[PDB]
């Protein structure tokens, strides 16, 4: 899938 | 005959971490307005379908965490405006450079500074493609990261960036937040659509080539407009427009090569490739140099 | 496929240090670190002297004032001078306030830097290379420097002082020292054949496994001794048991051990590409390190 490139967690 | 980006100091002095819940990208201070991505206001469970209006009416400006080095910036306000936040803070950005926001067109180059919590790690050139897509080095964290040109003693930003798509080129806005292609932020599928040659350019760096003194793939033969795009399109090459061959008279008359004849030299490369050998160190043609930046950089 | 590209250093640090030197009808880039501003020898020669120039005999003839030294629109005020091999040093009455932190060092070839092309004091650009084991840069004014970065300091390691009739560029370290066997003179003098850095070539195939380009990696192994045959005869650096140390750290994040990848590269040698691509590149790249590699896969920051 397309990722959004913030960092997520 | 090197790709070369511009120095990324009045960049860097921008880049601000933003953090909001347990989400972190990078964020670019201009006077009192920090620009971000939206989508730092996402958790976990608001990748593939967020609304945005509503997540966001649900976060205080002290919600927003936002680092310029070692100093917290305080957020007196907050909007959004399509596929941007704009964090209202109560100090202006000291290093701000004269800047303006553009949004540009395929084929036109850029330089990338890439960073991760709020901190650069490097710069890069790069071009979006025909298809709206941009081949960057971008990791996680990377979201934020600008685009920009510094032609005259002005920054102008024209990329933000947002996400990566499936075979790992990358997609992103202007600074209003209007995606450039047909792009959303959501992890939704999504896939590019197939990218072309920018003809224009390849035709630049062959005149390039030329100014360097090389003239091996030169022929005697011109071309008509018409039937160097029929062959061109069959190598998957952006078709050239009479816009496109006015750009580039300036590079024909400094060669004294009509544009229509490069067009010949570029058709016979294709049916031939290089045997061997190669054009200003590259054994593909190049299609990352505009006619502009060649004319800069010669 | 397409997410590897050449990165250049963050230039910030470096671009609050570029200062215009004038002496004479001659401009070029100067360095302006603590309260010394460096820059090459020979702005102190006309075209003329350069043809075959006592540097010495042409300095002692010079006056503080002949330096005109600006930093942005301030002029620098001088107040002593003297030279260092290739370079002068122009010690001015205020120290710079934008020094970073920073050292002198000298790189081997085969090793990459960023340059700051600057014209007139002013940057211009920036762009990541590698200093050729002939000991020339390929790239685009004197003056200006190379550099990397390691954390917050930055490690000069080149000046352009001279542009090559192939239009490769001769340079000394920040201490005057050239690299290769070049004097600044106008002069007949041309690089020696230059050769491809294989260590550097193994670090790139490392960065195309990681981003997924995987169609020449092989069943095979081979031994250095075999692998340097094959060197040799292509005109790659000999690979030493040094270099395969240094590839340990994207030995281990990809799985695939050196001498794995050397009958990888082997094979490419003798064989070509046929058709094929690696990391967009119909051509072996060679001016990433092994370090170079790691830096922008994982991300570093400064
Ligand atoms: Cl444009
Ligand atoms: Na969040
Ligand atoms: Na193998």
């Amino acid at each position: 899938e397309p990722r959004l490139q913030a960092n997520f967690t | 005959f090197r790709k070369m980006a511009f120095p990324s100091g009045k960049v860097e002095g921008c880049m601000v971490q933003v953090t909001c819940g347990t989400t972190t990208l990078n964020g670019l201070w201009l006077d009192d307005v920090v620009y971000c991505p939206r989508h730092v206001i996402c958790t976990s469970e608001d990748m593939l379908n967020p609304n945005y209006e509503d997540l966001l009416i649900r976060k205080s400006n002290h919600n927003f965490l936002v680092q310029a080095g070692n100093v917290q910036l305080r957020v007196i306000g907050h909007s959004m405006q399509n596929c941007v936040l704009k964090l209202k803070v109560d100090t202006a950005n000291p290093k701000t450079p004269k800047y303006k926001f553009v949004r540009i067109q395929p084929g036109q180059t850029f330089s990338v500074l890439a960073c991760y919590n709020g901190s650069p790690s490097g710069v890069y050139q790069c071009a979006m493609r025909p298809n709206f897509t941009i081949k960057g080095s971008f990791l996680n964290g990377s979201a934020g990261s600008v685009g920009f040109n510094i032609d005259y003693d002005c920054v102008s930003f024209c990329y933000m960036h947002h996400m990566e798509l499936p075979t790992g080129v990358h997609a992103g806005t202007d600074l209003e937040g209007n995606f450039y292609g047909p792009f959303v932020d959501r992890q939704t599928a999504q896939a590019a659509g197939t990218d072309t040659t920018i003809t224009v350019n390849v035709l630049a760096w062959l005149y390039a080539a030329v100014i360097n003194g090389d003239r091996w793939f030169l022929n005697r033969f011109t071309t008509t407009l018409n039937d160097f795009n029929l062959v061109a399109m069959k190598y998957n090459y952006e078709p050239l427009t009479q816009d496109h061959v006015d750009i580039l008279g300036p590079l024909s008359a400094q060669t004294g090569i009509a544009v229509l004849d490069m067009c010949a030299s570029l058709k016979e490369l294709l049916q031939n490739g290089m045997n061997g050998r190669t054009i200003l160190g590259s054994a593909l043609l190049e299609d990352e140099f505009t006619p502009f930046d060649v004319v800069r950089q010669c």
